[PDB]
């Protein structure tokens, strides 16, 4: 069985920026997510192949996670925040669309999901 | 099937 490669975190290509609200994005928002308590199913790609999630990659094309956020961010991948929250939508709706409700790993992901929205509720200005 | 259970950090 085989993982995908992981989603890229640098591309030569594609033009870099650091805004007032991707640093917020850094040392606020991904900061207070990583060190909770149920972050850790969210911070490396899903490992399909560990977890014997055959049909994982065949159900969820767009994967994202928190370590691939987590190391675009220090890059400067991103050109602004918008396409680093589509980011952390992408990983909060992949779980909701693989697993089902009350199923723990979506109870983690909701309560992250809280978290990081009360976090970009308040994104500051440049 | 899912991920099983998960314990918190």
């Amino acid at each position: 069985s085989m993982n995908p490669p992981p989603p890229e975190t640098s591309n030569p290509n594609k033009p870099k920026r650091q805004t007032n609200q991707l640093q917020y994005l850094l040392r606020v928002v991904l900061k207070t997510l990583w060190k909770h308590q149920f972050a850790w199913p969210f911070q490396q790609p899903v490992d399909a192949v560990k977890l014997n999630l055959p049909d994982y990659y065949k159900i969820i094309k767009t994967p994202m996670d928190m370590g691939t956020i987590k190391k675009r961010l220090e890059n400067n991948y991103y050109w602004n925040a918008q396409e680093c929250i589509q980011d952390f939508n992408t990983m909060f709706t992949n779980c909701y669309i693989y697993n089902k409700p009350g199923d723990d790993i979506v109870l983690m992901a909701e309560a992250l999901e809280k978290l990081f929205l009360q976090k970009i509720n308040e994104l500051p200005t440049e | 099937p899912g991920k099983g259970v998960k314990s918190p950090g």
